[PDB]
């Protein structure tokens, strides 16, 4: 399709997501899903969870640029 | 050398290295200025 | 008993289901994930709320939930 | 599966002596749970209700008063030996349901043959207040 | 005189206290004979209470009806008195040394933050880097006022982790 | 058969692994995270049985860490002789105990 649904791959992303571990956090863009699911756009965060996890799917609303 | 080096790098070892120092300065401050309370020059 | 509500933020690994000791998640097809899986209770009434299922979830926050209240001989957990 | 199973309560049962965290009187009272599996051979298997037992080479049936015990037991036979096993429940009259292998091909398939249930639509933490729901006895999750 | 208390030297309880002491030491010190350690010992440890009791008193120190020295806490008070020696300079002299600390950890903090696996940095310590910063947080007041005027010191409310309300 | 049995320098004698805090488990080999890591590097210090499947690495680090405990024991009763020795009025107790 034109260009691509998400922001660019290994691109610095804030979370805006407020029920997420990482709110107004920076994480990496890793791979962002063409096909149209709900939450394309694979974050990897430096800082883990209480989980232990350190990676999480955000939709196309809640990802801006690192400020 | 470098690794044993890293190993005092660790933080126990600083911290323990701080704490003689630390603990070895309010000790000898004492003994050779016993037991003052109140700044008088 | 007990309620299991599962939210679209599921990724279908499957893991909520194998941490199950009482069979009460599965897998139904689906279209919202990359996987085409979405976790399910159609067994809720053996649901005894161990909370095992939250420990295997691996997105943030949790895509499976339970919620406690009105606890029956199955949700006591009772062998007599 | 393609067709339910039914049990068969004279299918030997694996080779045991006595258990004391057996089934109690809710066996006789309530619904108790029964377990059958195949087993190409004899061995040592670890029942959850007690020590070790040996199952025989063949089907083999057992009895537990919870069903945490029967996917315990399942679950260690897959592990173990790739038994797959199933277990049934039986009421006080006599009422037989079929439980852990509700399509036959276990809970971590999908078989596109099950229908989702219990599934809220919305993401989590877009759940209304509990203000917003007062004196109507529905739960914020449960719309 | 303040607080209806008498200075140290004019006292008579904080006398008698001394005079307690000495009389329970000498008990001690009589045990002894004077060519042995303990009494040397006991003799070094009355003349350590002596030049106490000595740089106690004329020193502005004052107790009240029981012979122990009482403190001045409110400055003003404690600077007409002479009694900002006791308090207010040691306040002084602990918030200068807090902020020494305060500083050099969060020098280390922010100076060992842009490089992989800043988490390895905090658990094995640049030694010399940390010996750096260690010299380096004399003039602690200096850089905190200035971090704060061009705004470097705080965080704004964006980039901050923040829980749900 | 019994017989002594031993391996010839299994583990070199390096410096390397006193680095390395986490070391002797996979789970605490990929670096601190949080601070329950640190806990958790001080809990499954002496469990041997976690680090390794093998019996006999096992038997060998119980061997050593009994032959540390004997000489710390060893050291701790050497201190209380010492002590006896200088600090101590064991002579003038011998003469009115
Ligand atoms: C139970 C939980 C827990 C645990 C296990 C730790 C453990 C640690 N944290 Mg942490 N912390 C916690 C809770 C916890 N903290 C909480 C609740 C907060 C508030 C949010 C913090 C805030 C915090 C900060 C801001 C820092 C730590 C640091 C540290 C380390 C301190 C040891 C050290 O620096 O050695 C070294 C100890 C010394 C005394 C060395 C000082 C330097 C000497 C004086 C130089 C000269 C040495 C020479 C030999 C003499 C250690 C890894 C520090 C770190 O990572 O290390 C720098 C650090 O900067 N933590
Ligand atoms: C000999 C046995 C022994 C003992 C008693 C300890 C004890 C300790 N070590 Mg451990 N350690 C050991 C062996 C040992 N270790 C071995 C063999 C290794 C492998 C090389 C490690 C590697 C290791 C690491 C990598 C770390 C520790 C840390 C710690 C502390 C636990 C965290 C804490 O106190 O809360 C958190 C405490 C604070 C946040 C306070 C920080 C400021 C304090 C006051 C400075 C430290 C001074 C210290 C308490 C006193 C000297 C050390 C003491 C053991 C004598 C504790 C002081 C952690 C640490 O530095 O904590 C101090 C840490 O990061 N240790
Ligand atoms: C790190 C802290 C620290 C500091 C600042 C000092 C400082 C001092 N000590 Mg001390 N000491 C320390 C730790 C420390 N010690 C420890 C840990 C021990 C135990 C091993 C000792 C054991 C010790 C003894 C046995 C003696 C001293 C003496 C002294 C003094 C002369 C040494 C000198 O020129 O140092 C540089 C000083 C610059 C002012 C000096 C005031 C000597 C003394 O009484 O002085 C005449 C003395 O006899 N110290
Ligand atoms: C938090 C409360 C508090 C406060 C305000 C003080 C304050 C004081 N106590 Mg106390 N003390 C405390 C807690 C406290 N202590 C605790 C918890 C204990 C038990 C562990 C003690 C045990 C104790 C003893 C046994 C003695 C003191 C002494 C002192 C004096 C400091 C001497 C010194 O460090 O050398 C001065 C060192 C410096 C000024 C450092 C200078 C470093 C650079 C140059 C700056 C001072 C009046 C001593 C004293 O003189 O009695 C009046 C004394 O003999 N205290
Ligand atoms: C909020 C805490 C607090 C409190 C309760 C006091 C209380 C007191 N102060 Mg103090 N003072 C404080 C903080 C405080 N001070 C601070 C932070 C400073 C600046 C360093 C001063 C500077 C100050 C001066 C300069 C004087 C007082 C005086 C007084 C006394 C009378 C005040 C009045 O209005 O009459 C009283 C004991 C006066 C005094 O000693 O009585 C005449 C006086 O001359 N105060
Ligand atoms: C020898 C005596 C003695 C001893 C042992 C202590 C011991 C302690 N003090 Mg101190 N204190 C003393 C005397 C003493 N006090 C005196 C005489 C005063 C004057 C009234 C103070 C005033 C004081 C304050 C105001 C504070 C302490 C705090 C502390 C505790 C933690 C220090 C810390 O976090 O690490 C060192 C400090 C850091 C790592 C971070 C730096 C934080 C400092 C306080 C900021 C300094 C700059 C700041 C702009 C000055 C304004 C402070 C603000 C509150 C107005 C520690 C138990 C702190 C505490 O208990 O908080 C929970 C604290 O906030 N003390
Ligand atoms: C014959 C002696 C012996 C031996 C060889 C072992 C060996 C072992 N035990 Mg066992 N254990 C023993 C005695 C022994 N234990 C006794 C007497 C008790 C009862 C108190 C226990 C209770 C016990 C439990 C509950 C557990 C073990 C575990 C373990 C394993 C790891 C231990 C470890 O990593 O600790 C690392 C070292 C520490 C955590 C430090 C402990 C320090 C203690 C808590 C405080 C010390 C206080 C000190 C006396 C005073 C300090 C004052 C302070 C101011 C300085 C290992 C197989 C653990 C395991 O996983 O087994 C496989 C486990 O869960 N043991
Ligand atoms: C059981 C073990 C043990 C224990 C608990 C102690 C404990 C002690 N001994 Mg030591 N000691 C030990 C073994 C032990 N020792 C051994 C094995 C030797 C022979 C090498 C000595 C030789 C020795 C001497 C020669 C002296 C002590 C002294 C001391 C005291 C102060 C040590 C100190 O921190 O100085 C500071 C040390 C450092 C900062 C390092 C302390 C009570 C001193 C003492 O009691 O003074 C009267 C003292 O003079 N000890
Ligand atoms: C530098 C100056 C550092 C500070 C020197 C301070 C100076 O007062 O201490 C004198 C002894 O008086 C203090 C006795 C002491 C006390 O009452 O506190 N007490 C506990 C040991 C009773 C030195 O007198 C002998 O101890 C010297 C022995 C050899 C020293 C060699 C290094 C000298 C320095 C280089
Ligand atoms: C004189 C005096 C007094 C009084 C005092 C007062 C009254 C005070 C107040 C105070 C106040 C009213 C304060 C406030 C504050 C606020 C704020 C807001 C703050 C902030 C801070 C900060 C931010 C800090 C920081 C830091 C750190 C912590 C680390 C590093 C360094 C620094 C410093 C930067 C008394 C009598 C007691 C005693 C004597 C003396
Ligand atoms: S564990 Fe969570 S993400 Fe994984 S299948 Fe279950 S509900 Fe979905
Ligand atoms: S709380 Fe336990 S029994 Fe209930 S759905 Fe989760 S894992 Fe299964």
């Amino acid at each position: 399709k034109k260009k691509e649904v998400g922001p660019k791959r290994g691109s610095l992303v804030k979370v805006l997501r407020p029920e997420s571990y990482w709110y107004n956090q920076v994480g990496k863009v890793v791979s962002v899903d063409q096909s149209g699911i709900r939450y394309p756009v694979v974050v990897r965060f430096e800082n883990q969870n209480y989980a232990g996890v350190s990676t999480n799917n955000y939709a196309l609303d809640e990802v801006t640029d690192p400020p | 050398m470098k690794d044993f080096t890293t190993y005092l790098s660790t933080a126990p070892v600083v911290g323990l290295g701080w704490a003689i120092f630390t603990s070895g300065l309010l000790i000898e401050i004492n003994r050779f200025f016993p037991d003052p309370l109140v700044f008088s020059f | 008993a007990h309620v299991v509500k599962i939210y679209d933020t599921c990724i279908g690994c499957t893991q909520c289901v194998r941490a199950c000791p009482l069979d009460v998640l599965e897998m139904v097809p689906w279209d919202g994930c990359k996987a085409a899986q979405m976790a399910s209770s159609p067994r809720t009434e053996d649901c005894v709320g161990c909370k095992r299922c939250e420990t295997a979830c691996p997105t943030d926050f949790l895509s499976v939930r339970v919620y406690l209240g009105n606890e029956s001989t199955r949700s006591l957990g009772l062998a007599y | 599966p393609w067709k339910q199973p039914e049990l068969d309560p004279d299918t030997p049962s694996p080779i045991f002596g006595g258990s004391t965290g057996g089934l109690l009187r809710k066996a006789q009272v309530e619904e108790f749970y029964v377990t059958t599996w195949e087993s190409p051979k004899e061995q040592i298997f670890e029942m959850p209700t007690g020590g070790a037992a040996i199952m025989r080479k063949g089907p083999n049936l057992l009895k537990f008063a919870r069903k945490e015990q029967c996917l315990a037991l399942t679950t260690q036979l897959r592990t173990k030996f790739k038994m797959t096993p199933c277990f049934y429940r039986v009421y006080a009259d006599g009422k037989v349901e079929y439980l852990h292998p509700k399509d036959g091909v276990y809970p971590e398939k999908v078989n596109a043959g099950r229908v989702g249930v219990n599934q809220n639509m919305r993401s989590i933490g877009e759940n209304v207040d509990p203000i917003k729901v007062k004196f109507t006895g529905s739960q914020p999750f449960t719309i | 005189d303040v607080a209806g208390l008498t200075p140290c030297s004019e006292s008579k309880a904080y006398n008698k206290l001394e005079r307690k002491e000495l009389k329970t030491l000498e008990k001690r010190l009589k045990k002894y004979e004077p060519g042995s350690a303990p009494y040397l010992a006991l003799q070094a440890t009355k003349e350590r209470t002596q030049n106490r009791f000595k740089n106690y008193a004329k020193a502005g120190l004052l107790c009240g009806n029981d012979g122990l020295p009482h403190l001045i806490s409110d400055p003003g008070l404690a600077l007409r008195f002479n009694h900002a020696g006791e308090v207010f300079i040691p306040t002084f002299g602990f918030l200068y040394v807090a902020g020494y600390i305060g500083h050099v950890g969060r020098q280390y903090i922010i100076k060992s933050k842009e490089d992989a696996k800043p988490t390895d940095k905090e658990i094995i310590l640049d030694v010399p880097l940390a010996l750096q910063l260690a010299f380096q947080g004399w003039a602690w007041p200096l850089a905190a006022i200035q971090e704060l005027r061009n705004g470097s010191l705080l965080e704004k409310d964006e980039n901050i982790t923040v829980s749900p309300r | 058969k019994v017989k002594i049995a031993v391996d010839r320098n299994p583990v070199e004698t390096n410096f390397e692994k006193w680095a390395k805090p986490g070391h002797f488990s996979r789970a605490l080999a990929k670096g601190p995270n949080t601070t329950t890591w640190i806990w958790n590097l001080h809990a499954d210090a002496h469990d041997f049985d976690n680090h390794t499947s093998d019996l006999e690495e096992i038997s060998r680090k119980v061997f050593s860490a009994h032959f540390g405990q004997l000489g710390i024991i060893l050291i701790w009763l050497s201190g209380m002789y010492f002590h006896g020795a200088r600090f101590s009025n064991y002579e003038g107790w011998l003469s009115d105990p």
